[PDB]
């Protein structure tokens, strides 16, 4: 008889094991649980509308009360601001400029060549940052970018300029006696380290010649 | 009788009654979802940043971005180059398909002067020409169920108009109506498609008059 | 052997299944954890600061998926004016007497002391019964200042009101010097307020605060 009133549990726990196992199903048929990934970026494309207190030639500070500091005063070794932002990995992470990097996104031209939009690449390739003076990230790329005639070809100059980690944004120029003297405008100013919106420029007026919103692979 | 076995019996009904709790609370799930919220969001900000394209062009987005022409812009050929335009989730050809059923209020600050009321708007036919893919030729029904005095007088009309892909906004004129009834047009800007802006237009300057909203109307 | 042996294994699947259950039912309070929402409130309201306002100078805007845009002085009111039903919701007071906010310097150009941060209590709260959009306050500015010579100091007393309406609180002028300090909240988050001062004639911005709250 306690055999019975055994095979009535069994049974009984069962049908619940098959129970929850059915909302198990209607759980994980709703939506996913959005990475924190998308509401990092998300936050960023509202900061770039909301006007800032700080002028040109500043960058505000990264934290909870907004500072406007001065741009040769980050990663300097010495704290500036109020709570010392300045100091933090959340800042000096070099992961941006490390050789080797490279970004993309095909780019329309306004101002020159008129080439139609074809894809775009920057490329770094040797990095250095001076022991004496770690404000800026001296560094030298090569851009490239495929001219349209039969067979798929690339023209490619070749670049040097520094990376600023006030305005988070590197920025290169033509080195000298190199086709085609172009430079190039990348900022960083979205939530992660990739992504980005450069621009092609005349290395003279800072005229935008050649728009492109770059990515990485 | 045996111990061991008839504790195990309590566990049983407790364990019954928080089977049940789930169930009460599961339906709070999908009240309120995030996948569906950041979309809300994420869309209304492509707004305010600004279409890089110029005067009713679709601007492609992603890794790369450039104007492409609104008459190619679902036409079973790829045109932009990473083929953002012959995708499902722009293309997603049916959110007029037939039957599906608008509704919701309007205040008017424009002509034709009267209390606040509501409306539907009702999808009856729609047409794609398998030639030229690009736009839905469709008709639909428009109902006020306005009181004026004395009783609760209901005015309707039919009316003609098309639904663009690259605006995501359709378009409706009233059709042989010798009388006014002012023409409506919508927008499915939310990225979602349930909700939509639309505000009822004079067929000519195009120049605005009572902004109204609307829901889908739940299906089945 | 094999009596006693077979209703362990009961009990022991009893257990594997209330883990199974109970395990998704706090899995599950995760997506209905009301922080999240209140979170994730904050920043649908600052994209909407960001867009213009779509209500008319004095109006306030109810909706919440169905606009209907309302006059200022009937949030709160005591009765149902919006259609949604949204304007009665709020009427909890969220700053109880007792409430302890220190703020820190973002600029300052109005400089009586140009203090580096600045402190603010409440004495009390107070509600007008028979009309309650606005419910006035008593509260303490305390502001601990240090110079050359001197460890001055300083608490004025003044006395503002919160408007449910539009979340701001006000002080009006604690010294003759008629600066105002307005506060204004998100209406989602009241653990911090942006609030800056202003000079009460011109209606100025001139030195910016971020208070929190502590606990």
């Amino acid at each position: 008889r306690f055999q019975y009133l055994v095979k009535n549990q069994n049974l009984h726990i069962d049908y619940l094991a098959k129970k929850l196992h059915d909302i198990e199903e209607e759980y994980n048929k709703l939506t996913h649980d959005v990475d924190k990934k998308t509401i990092r970026q998300l936050k960023a494309r509202i900061s770039n509308l909301e006007e800032h207190h700080c002028d040109e030639h500043e960058s505000e500070c990264r934290g909870d009360v907004p500072e406007c500091i001065h741009d040769l005063l980050f990663c300097d070794g010495e704290k500036d601001c109020r709570d010392g932002s300045d100091e933090d990995p959340e800042t000096c992470s070099l992961n941006i400029t490390h050789v080797g990097s490279s970004y993309t996104g095909l780019a329309t031209w306004t101002s020159c060549e008129d080439l139609n939009p074809d894809h775009a690449i920057v490329t770094i390739t040797a990095a250095h940052r001076k022991s004496f003076f770690p404000n800026r990230v001296w560094l030298r790329a090569t851009l490239s970018y495929e001219l349209d005639e039969h067979d798929h070809t690339v023209s490619t100059t070749q670049l040097r300029g520094f990376y600023n980690f006030g305005k988070r944004e590197l920025l290169l120029a033509p080195l000298k006696g190199q086709s085609e003297g172009y430079g190039v405008i990348c900022d960083f100013n979205l939530g992660d380290d990739d992504h980005a919106d450069c621009k092609i420029v005349v290395p003279s007026s800072l005229f935008v010649c050649a728009h492109f919103n770059a990515q990485r692979y | 009788l045996d111990p061991r076995l008839g504790a195990n019996a309590f566990l049983i009904i407790r364990l019954d009654r928080i089977i049940e709790k789930l169930r009460t609370k599961l339906d709070e799930a999908e009240k309120i979802d995030p996948e569906h919220f950041v979309s809300e969001i994420d869309a209304r900000v492509e707004k305010i940043e600004g279409t890089h394209c110029e005067k009713r062009t679709f601007q492609c987005g992603g890794n790369e971005q450039e104007c492409i022409s609104d008459l190619l812009v679902c036409d079973g050929h790829k045109d932009c180059h990473n083929a953002h335009d012959e995708d499902p989730d722009v293309c997603d050809t049916s959110v007029v398909k037939a039957g599906n059923v608008f509704s919701g209020t309007s205040t008017w600050h424009g002509c034709l002067a009267r209390e606040d009321h509501v409306t539907r708007i009702t999808i009856t036919a729609s047409k794609r020409r398998k030639f030229f893919t690009a736009r839905i030729w469709l008709r639909a029904l428009v109902e006020s169920e306005l009181e004026r005095h004395g009783e609760n007088v209901t005015s309707s009309f039919n009316a003609k108009g098309y639904y663009n892909f690259a605006s995501r906004r359709l378009i409706l004129l009233p059709t042989d109506d010798h009388d006014d009834h002012l023409a409506v047009v919508c927008s499915f800007n939310r990225g979602d498609n349930e909700r939509a802006e639309c505000h009822r237009v004079t067929e000519a300057t195009l120049h605005q008059c009572a902004d109204l909203f609307v829901t889908l109307e739940e299906h089945d | 052997q094999s009596h006693d042996e077979i209703i362990d294994k009961i009990i022991e699947r009893t257990n594997k299944i209330t883990t199974s259950i109970s395990h998704v039912e706090s899995l599950l309070d995760d997506r209905l954890d009301p922080k999240r929402i209140r979170k994730a409130g904050s920043l649908r309201h600052r994209v909407e600061e960001l867009e213009d306002p779509s209500c008319d100078e004095h109006e306030h805007q109810c909706g919440g998926d169905d606009p209907q845009c309302i006059s200022k002085l009937f949030v709160c009111d005591g009765h149902n004016d919006c259609r949604n039903g949204e304007d009665e919701k709020d009427c909890t007071l969220p700053t109880k007497a007792g409430d302890k906010f220190i703020g820190d310097v973002c600029f300052d150009h109005c400089t009586k002391r140009r203090p580096e941060h600045m402190t603010l209590a409440f004495e009390s709260s107070s509600i007008a019964a028979f009309f309650t959009p606005i419910a006035d306050l008593h509260v303490h500015i305390e502001i601990e200042s240090e110079t050359d010579e001197d460890e001055s100091e300083v608490s004025m007393p003044a006395d503002g009101e919160y408007s449910f309406a539009d979340h701001r609180l006000t002080i009006h002028p604690p010294e003759e010097d008629g600066l105002g300090l307005v506060g204004e909240f998100d209406g989602y988050n009241f653990d911090r307020f942006v609030g800056h001062i202003v000079h009460e004639l011109s209606e100025e911005v001139c030195a910016e605060f971020i208070f929190h709250r502590k606990k």
